């Protein structure tokens, strides 16, 4: 009777960044999950504990969205079980994560002859994540044993690094948008479904 | 407090910050490359000011460590390379017009012009000079032609170089190094790795036993092209002496290239050669480009990314443009893969285009490595891998099955006799040149040389080494070693005598594993996967391993070996030995035309 909310985190004009990536609650909504097949399922839908088939027709109380851009190398760590500077310190997911991680190129959209320097991704952190948390800190890294006073210099650098795109790049280097769509299961009544 | 966390942290912001402004550099130099106008070669300054200016603190900001605290093998090495300040370390007054004196040699040599009798016209070197240097058997024209040059520019840089020795010897003793020369030799030098060792003493070893197993080639060599440059100069060489040094084909005799005709052996088989038949099938740029991946897909090796296909210049703009058309594989970095080229419908733009892809999957092969370690194993190594290509793309039998020949073509032996001699003219009679040249440089760098017997010992070796005589002795107004490129802007020239050697012991491995019988040089790898797949165990360790280790996987000897070398050219050494018997071999340093 309504159409679905698949508009907004699926279609925006402009994105956001991984280190403070998007969060969006969908519920109470009729959602036909056969329109993911028309717009961009080309790079990737792998999931697991879920089949991507015939599982449609289930209900679940929560449905989750996340969204970001990230490097085109960097999707093979959007993963249960992975490391790496995305994994470990950017966006972490949990060891039985429940629905699919969607990804398609952008370049068309995210590159200009100087480069996109508006998306940035945080380099080195203390100690690593836990699932699905996430931290927008500008606060110096004390690599030595000296106070920093806040101030970046020698063994004080500045946590979090620009991801220049330009379209004369490889296909490794290439913008990519990943949405990834979590399933919450829970004693509660499922009134989320199609 | 540990070493080990600062200096790991260090690296990781130096590895991509690097990777923005190297980019950056590397576009602009494209643009100018393509569109040469006053706008946009301004434009280069930046690029390159926001590079050289970077790496400076860098390099300070990396030397406040010390060496002995890192135990890993593969994160000490970036920081040894980032450590090498060079004068900068020195103060900056007494330095400062060492920059001063290299720029100046350069800019004499560009503004050289040799005029002729009557001064009815001006002649430079590009291209009037250099087209009428070897074309012509004028005798007398020729000794006008090469004591012009040696006396017009040699005499002017011999004060500018005794300074540009001296000052810059000091700063290898800045650098902890004995003479400038070693440092020069530090590119073949590996330390703290068992049973792998490379020292830059062993480095005068092995060069001086390579070349004497290289010597019986070149004794034969040189009587055959005497014997047969008699008829064209009858009355100034021996039956036993010294080749004049105004008959080989160059200003300064590096490659015995433009004296094919004069020695041709067999004038009634014309070698082989498709130009024509090429031009039949109304051939164009892109499909040369394209029979170049079959090559190498083929063989196991990837394709070419769809950037390759766009964004690269593969033939003349046709409009108003100006650019230069020497062909060059780029590579710009972080996924970028560029080759430029004013690409013709000849035989020999065929074989070029295998060479000049050669490079892009050596680059291909080792981007996932750091930046710092992301370049050939050492010197020599990016132009042997692009020339046993060209090796495989001229043979008779890979033509064939391209189409480009009849199915019924028989191998004569003249042919093949006639092909051979070809070959050494370029790859077997330039290696004495270079190993003189290096040998007298390194000793004039270490001191052993006085000031008075700088020219009489370059002459001395002469003789005895390759073997050719001046005609009008001089005593210390030329300076011979200023006439050429490399001398006269401070570059190495040892990068041209191992790249030589290592080509042909990767050559003879590639075939063996390939599973061919036969002659080497008749050798096609097309088709074989188990060669193909051999080659990119070396292509993908960059500079993260030694180059002894590299070499030690693909032939199987951990030092340089020059059999290869007298297996390419086996046949050819036969030949000699029947049309040089009623001969003299050898040559005699005493013989001079002194009066
Ligand atoms: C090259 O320069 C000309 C004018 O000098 C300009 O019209 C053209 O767009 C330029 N091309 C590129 C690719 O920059
Ligand atoms: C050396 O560095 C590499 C980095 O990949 C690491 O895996 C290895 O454990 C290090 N070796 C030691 C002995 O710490
Ligand atoms: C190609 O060669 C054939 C050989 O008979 C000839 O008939 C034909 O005209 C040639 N094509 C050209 C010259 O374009
Ligand atoms: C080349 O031709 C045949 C090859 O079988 C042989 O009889 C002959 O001796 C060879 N050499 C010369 C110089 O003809
Ligand atoms: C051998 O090479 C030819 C020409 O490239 C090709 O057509 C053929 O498929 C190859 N054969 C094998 C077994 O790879
Ligand atoms: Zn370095």
């Amino acid at each position: 009777t309504n159409l679905c909310p698949f508009d907004e985190v699926f279609n925006a004009t402009r994105f956001a960044s991984v280190y403070a990536w998007n969060r969006k609650r969908i519920s109470n909504c009729v959602a036909d999950y056969s329109v993911l097949y028309n717009f961009a399922p080309f790079f990737a839908f792998k999931c697991y504990g879920v089949s991507p088939t015939k599982l449609n027709d289930l209900c679940f109380t929560n449905v989750y969205a996340d969204s970001f851009v990230i490097r085109g190398n960097e999707v093979s760590q959007i993963a249960p079980g992975q490391t790496g500077n995305i994994a470990d310190y950017n966006y972490k997911l949990p060891d039985d994560f429940t629905g699919c991680v969607i990804a398609w190129n952008s370049n068309k959209l995210d590159s200009k002859v100087g480069g996109n320097y508006n998306y940035r991704y945080r380099l080195f952190r203390k100690s690593n994540l836990k699932p699905f948390e996430r931290d927008i800190s500008t606060e110096i890294y004390q690599a030595g044993n000296k106070p920093c006073n806040g101030v970046a210099g020698v063994n004080c650098y500045f946590p979090l690094q620009s991801y220049g795109f330009r379209p004369t790049y490889g296909v490794g280097h290439q913008p990519y948008r990943v949405v990834v769509l979590s399933f919450e299961l829970l004693h509660a009544p499922a009134t989320v479904c199609g | 407090s540990t070493t080990e966390e600062q200096a790991k942290t260090f690296l990781e912001k130096f590895n991509h910050e690097a990777e923005d402004l190297s980019y950056q550099s590397s576009l602009a130099s494209w643009n100018y490359n393509t569109n040469i106008t006053d706008e946009n070669v301004q434009k280069m300054n930046e690029a390159r000011a926001k590079w050289s200016a970077f790496y400076e603190e860098q390099s300070r900001m990396a030397k406040t460590y010390s060496l002995e605290e890192i135990q890993n093998l593969t994160l000490k090495r970036q920081l040894k390379a980032l450590q090498q300040s060079g004068t900068s370390v020195l103060s900056a007054e007494k330095s400062k017009r060492l920059n001063t004196i290299l720029n100046t040699m350069s800019t004499i040599y560009s503004t050289g012009k040799v005029l002729d009798p009557n001064t009815q016209e001006c002649l430079a070197l590009e291209p009037g000079l250099d087209d009428i240097m070897e074309n012509s058997r004028d005798y007398n024209r020729r000794l006008w032609a090469w004591e012009g040059w040696r006396a017009e520019v040699g005499k002017q840089l011999r004060p500018l170089y005794e300074e540009y020795v001296v000052l810059e010897n000091e700063m290898a003793r800045a650098n902890n190094y004995e003479d400038y020369g070693d440092y020069w030799r530090g590119d073949y030098e590996v330390t703290e790795a068992g049973d792998y060792d490379y020292s830059r003493d062993q480095l005068m070893k092995d060069v001086e036993n390579t070349f004497a197993e290289i010597k019986p080639l070149y004794e034969q060599l040189h009587a055959y092209v005497r014997a047969k440059l008699m008829d064209t100069y009858p009355s100034y060489i021996s039956p036993t002496g010294c080749l004049p040094a105004h008959l080989l084909g160059d200003m300064w005799g590096r490659f015995w290239t433009n004296l094919y005709s004069l020695t041709v052996p067999f004038k009634h088989k014309p070698s082989i050669d498709v130009t024509e038949k090429m031009k039949n099938q109304s051939w164009d740029a892109e499909r040369i480009f394209k029979e170049a991946e079959k090559f190498f897909v083929s063989i196991s090796l990837p394709h070419m990314t769809q950037g390759f296909w766009d964004n690269s210049m593969l033939t003349e703009p046709g409009d108003g443009r100006k650019v230069v058309c020497h062909p060059t594989a780029w590579d710009l970095g972080k996924g970028d893969f560029r080759i430029k080229m004013c690409t013709k419908v000849t035989m020999d733009d065929f074989l070029t285009a295998h060479h000049e892809m050669g490079h892009i999957q050596y680059d291909m092969a080792y981007a996932a490595q750091p930046y710092l370690l992301r370049d050939g194993a050492n010197e020599g190594f990016h132009e042997a891998v692009g020339e046993i290509m060209s090796l495989s793309a001229a043979t008779p039998h890979y033509l064939k099955a391209l189409g480009l020949l009849e199915p019924d073509f028989y191998e004569d032996n003249e042919t093949e006799i006639n092909f051979l001699l070809k070959q050494a003219l370029t790859i077997v009679g330039t290696l004495p040149f270079t190993y003189m040249l290096e040998k007298w440089r390194w000793m004039v760098f270490k001191g052993e040389i006085p000031k008075e017997q700088w020219m009489e010992k370059w002459w001395e070796m002469k003789r005895e080494i390759v073997g050719v005589v001046e005609p009008l002795p001089h005593d210390e107004t030329y300076c011979d070693p200023a006439c050429l490129f490399h001398v006269a802007e401070d570059y190495s020239f040892i990068r041209y005598y191992t790249r030589t050697i290592y080509q042909f012991q990767f050559h003879e491995a590639l075939c063996k594993t390939a599973n061919h019988e036969g002659a080497l040089f008749k050798c096609d790898i097309s088709n074989s996967t188990e060669a193909g797949q051999r080659l990119l165990q070396m292509l993908s360790l960059g500079k993260s391993e030694p180059w002894t280790l590299a070499l030690e996987s693909i032939v199987g000897i951990k030092t340089m070996d020059v059999k290869p070398l007298l297996n390419y050219f086996e046949p050819l050494f036969t030949w000699l030995k029947e049309q040089n018997r009623n001969s003299f071999v050898g040559w005699s340093t005493e013989w001079t035309p002194y009066s």
